[PDB]
């Protein structure tokens, strides 16, 4: 690279690209990597802290690598600190690393993986791609077909496309840097939709309005299309459930957000004694939490007694035979708030 | 005995709560000055006696807005830099009196096409125990005042 | 063309015609190309920015083309930047791209089209051409049905003729530039009418004021008539809807313009919490722009309470059903200023 | 319970501690005040009523900060004495809020070709219990504000 | 105020330019470009309304 | 809220940016002055009573331009003192109002065969706070505007 | 106050209007529109109430 013998200074002209670092507390993703990829091995996951420390890894910024230029358009964007597994070793790492959240196909079949870790206890969120061929709104709905309906998902259609990266740009890997950049400036609870894309970003398909209604429903596929005033945006927070409850992105990711906080509260309550001081200390930890949470913005609620609600007892929780087996249960409740997407003009021609 | 929905009807609101939002974004602020409608008079007066007065010219509004430094975050300082010649980026303010944990407006103003002039820096002082704080100063025109 | 060896200056001599370059917010025509035209091909856009940008892609300027008289009579007009999109995939492509205005038939059959994507709710204004026969007083009613009743169409009777086109030029796209050059000067509620075309244009054939006075009434076909003060000029301002309502060109293109505008002010509410700050900023957003838009002089009311209203609320416009469906609904009125299209003189002998 | 890297990130930021550095050397200051943006602001007006409002031109930068005298050293005084007739040594000025002990900046304000103006004298006082302070006053151009 | 309405009307015939004035660029200055322009003509008369 | 390329097209133009170019050469100006059109008018009157205005005569145009003296250049007097009996060089000037950092110009004025007269030299005064500046003057002929 | 008493009185003879002049339209004013008349006659007279 550099070689320094006198102290002086040097002015060694070279072309490399560097990004700004941000750190990230909600959002740390997982990129599948592909086989024949020779730069990381099975079975150990390989923390990037930055796009510098990924620059270090490989020689050279490669144009033709679906990695490369999925991993440059995740830190233009915003993105923290990823790990970096094998797909084919995907499902024996994703269990070890603690405080993974987002699962991130950068143009990667792991649809067999998904189905197996995303469960509801545990906190992984898994975005991935859409189909890479320009759809239709005629065959529409065996589109969805190919995707299940697991409501931990979200499928962003359009593979974006850049002047710097020669092939196009899996959708997801932008994605899960406008999810650690919408957290950061607004929070966990506003949904990543019409957000600008800050990389030199744009989508392959022009998609209209009447397609995206077609996919926006059932098994819903969000899409970033592009605004002459804004530019390139996202512009879907939906999942794929379409039950009422987990219909949206900021919900279900509030949820995985709120449990694992709360997994860390009740991290110092293991191997207490179970009485009743513990459970006044396991409630009052999750209250302190809920309540900061909830003057956030966070929760929806005028009165604070509406927003959540906390319930362990002897009495009301679990049983005597419960607690001699060792068990200890508490009963969460939020109310999250839900984005608004549809918006009516009505016009009139008279004025009254 | 006064019920807890009259309070929401006959008593004057507070203003230690409320939200500022400067165009598409909203952030919290310290406080809010300046904001009032104006008008000239004319004064017409001839010999027989009478006298004229009239409301006339109204006056340019002129807002200042106090916030805090916070460590990441210089987005006051990045709309003030942005002047070139004559061309800024306008945009509209509103601040809104809310509840304890807004979810609910009470009063509303609205400002239209204000831009920065003036941004003002803490005054570091190595014998004081003050956050660092920001005044920006806004010119601009048309404050109305909305009910609800 | 030319090579540059020596830097020098280079005084080659040929004719080439050069137009002036405009900007138009308000106006972006999309001429629709018929096909056998070899250099665009079929289901994308070729924006084209200025004359020069359109002299680029074809070699030789055209005295034979349909299309190359009418974008050369558009450009000396002084149009913007316009899209060229052929004529059977003219319906996939307009739904892509956002800021289209105008639909101009530059001499095509785009009747099948105009009625399928000329909504109440979408923003397109379509003007096309008038039949090139020379018509009567006496067939009249017969060549009003041809066209449909559609209140987002305007029908221009002459085609118009140059010295420099061989073939005689439609009389659409020379309005197309006509329609950029009256928002630019004096707004988009000014109708377009009484106004000089700056290219070398006359009509083919001079019009009675009595055969005008057959094609004004019921499917208005406005109409470009030569006076010998003015020179040829443009002499309508009605749609082809007869109601009251939607009668001028004025009115029907205001009311597109602003429904644009409140487009772009209702894309930051977007995916925004559904609660009352949002209705609120909402609110606020559409107050300013209809209250600058009222002190240009664009709508009509002595008061400012006259011109416009703006109505968001839970009691007023949404159910608390719509609110969690997600639903947000807003009520605008807006009072538009009418033309003054007849004018009496009375003339009398006696002085008093 | 919040953690202490929340409030690295949340929390606002104490002027009290901050780092001054004029030129290649870097001395400490007592405080440091005045260092703001502003502009003026350009009205146009017409009989049809529309009311334009610019940014104008920028206002020169009038910077004060204030130190203790030491018994060795004079370099505030020697900088300001090397004026000649239009002739001194412009240097940039930078402040910057850090942490304790400061390894870490959290904010920076850079200016420009500053040069001194106005050095003030301790007020000699037989009847005070204060430190000899003196204030110079800096005369620059283009205040920016740097993140970390 | 926003002009539907006439209170009082001036009326010029046959006005012809002379003088023409640029404006005074000033690199001290924070006004705008302004320009005035002369007329001579005849018949001013004065309108009710 | 108006966007920052609307300001562009409908909002007036600031004069204090400005480029003056004098012949090949551009040099920085302080000020430019004069440089208006202006006719005489023509008045016939017969007994009948129709009375004809016309323009007339065109007037001679003198223009001002000031610049403050710099230490190793006179290019101003260079050009007012080479001049022989009625033999000087006349050259074209341009006035371009431009944005900030002016790579766009917004409007030109253009100067025809312009001659120096009146070479102006700075008034020495041992009591002001002044830059020494220089008028030079102009007399040239044909003032044309031109759109951006 | 509220004139029913003259207390001086100056009388002209003959008089007849040259040079109305009309208000200087201003956008930057805050004052009324004002018009100058002005009389050329013979005859000034003061009469004692």
């Amino acid at each position: 690279t550099t070689v320094t013998s006198y102290p002086g200074v040097y002015i060694e002209e070279l072309n490399s690209l560097a990004l700004s670092v941000s750190n990230s507390a909600t959002a740390v993703p997982v990129f599948a990597v592909d086989e024949q990829n020779q730069y990381i091995s099975e079975d150990n996951a390989i923390r990037i802290n930055s796009w510098m420390d990924y620059l270090n890894l490989i020689g050279n910024f490669n144009n033709e690598d679906k990695l490369d230029v999925s991993v440059r358009a995740y830190f233009a964007n915003g993105g923290g600190y990823c790990y970096l597994v094998k797909t084919t070793s995907l499902e024996k790492i994703i269990p070890t690393l603690d405080d993974v959240t987002l699962l991130v196909a950068a143009g990667e079949d792991i649809k067999t993986t998904v189905d197996v870790l995303c469960q509801p206890g545990k906190g992984l969120f898994a975005v991935f791609d859409g189909p890479e061929t320009e759809l239709t709104i005629n065959g529409a709905e065996e589109a969805k077909q190919a995707y299940t309906a697991t409501p931990f998902a979200a499928v962003y259609y359009p593979w974006l496309k850049a002047d710097w990266a020669n092939i196009d740009i899996p959708p997801s890997a932008v994605m899960a840097g406008v999810y650690a950049s919408v957290d950061l400036s607004r929070g966990v609870w506003k949904a990543p939709a019409n957000v600008a894309l800050k990389g030199g970003l744009e989508p392959k398909f022009l998609v209209t309005d009447e397609l995206q209604g077609e996919y926006n429903t059932g098994r819903a596929i969000n899409m970033i299309r592009n605004f002459s005033n804004t530019g390139t945006t996202v512009w879907g927070a939906r999942t794929l459930e379409d039950k009422d409850n987990w219909r949206y992105v900021p919900v279900r990711r509030l949820f995985n957000s709120v449990e694992r906080d709360i997994k860390r509260a009740m991290s110092f309550a293991m191997f207490e004694p179970n009485n009743q001081p513990t459970w006044e200390r396991v409630r009052a930890a999750i209250s302190n939490y809920l309540y900061s949470l909830w003057q956030q913005g966070g929760l929806a609620g005028s009165k604070e007694e509406d927003a959540y609600f906390v319930q362990i007892g002897k009495g009301i929780t679990m049983t005597q035979e419960q607690i001699d087996a060792g068990q200890m249960i508490v009963k969460v409740g939020l109310a999250a708030v839900r984005p608004a997407e549809f918006i009516i003009l009505q016009f009139t021609q008279d004025v009254e | 005995s006064t019920s807890t929905s009259q309070i929401a009807v006959e008593y004057p609101i507070p203003v230690y709560r409320f939200i500022v939002s400067v165009g598409d974004e909203k952030i919290p602020f310290n406080s809010v000055s300046g904001l009032d409608i104006s008008y000239d008079t004319i004064e017409y007066r001839d010999g027989v006696g009478n006298w004229f007065k009239m409301p006339g010219q109204s006056q340019s509004t002129n807002i200042t807005l106090r916030k805090g430094v916070f460590p990441g975050k210089t987005e006051l300082f990045d709309w003030i830099n942005s002047i070139q010649l004559n061309q800024v980026e306008k945009k509209d303010i509103t601040i809104s009196l809310t509840n304890d944990a807004g979810t609910e407006l009470l009063m509303t103003w609205n400002v239209s096409n204000a831009f920065p002039t003036s941004l003002t820096s803490p005054s570091f002082d190595a014998t004081s125990n003050d956050i660092a704080v920001q005044e920006i100063t806004l010119m601009a025109d048309r404050v109305i005042m909305q009910a609800v």
